[PDB]
């Protein structure tokens, strides 16, 4: 209602309907995030263990 | 009074066949007729960004990166740096 010799306001609402989709998301933190994971509880209970029997010993 | 017709007629002519009918222009030469809406049309344009502001480009960025899909490479690496950061302890 504030513009009246608007002449703009089609165009820039139909390109912001056409560029809400701006790209599929990534959300691919799972290639080398889950391989250093897996490595950090796999040697990680390894150093559990090892720390637990020097404590005993 | 004769200013109660007059200036009414003043102000219902000239400005008649100046804007809002968009016809003509009789009080003076210069014609805002196709000055404001042609001309001028251009005007925010140029105060503004041309082609990128004003169309909004859509620049579609790179995507975000990872590790490249490094290797148990980099968890040794990462664990030689901490064994040597944790050797002088």
């Amino acid at each position: 209602s504030v513009l009246k010799n608007t002449s703009v306001i089609d165009k820039i609402e139909s390109y912001v309907k056409q560029y809400k989709p701006v790209k599929i998301d990534a959300s691919k933190q799972l290639q080398v995030i889950e391989s250093f994971e897996k490595h950090a509880m796999t040697n990680a209970k390894e150093t559990e263990s090892l720390v637990s029997k020097e404590l005993k010993d | 009074q004769d200013l109660y017709l007059r200036e009414l007629k003043d102000t219902k002519l000239a400005p008649s066949t100046l804007q809002d009918a968009e016809g003509n222009v009789k009080p003076w030469n210069p014609p805002q007729k196709p000055n404001l809406p042609e001309l001028e049309l251009q005007g925010p344009e140029a105060l503004k960004a041309y082609t990128e502001q004003n169309v909004e480009t859509a620049h579609v960025a790179k995507e975000s990166e990872e590790g490249e899909s490094e290797p148990i490479e980099e968890d040794w690496l990462v664990l030689d740096d901490a064994e040597e950061t944790k050797e002088s302890h």
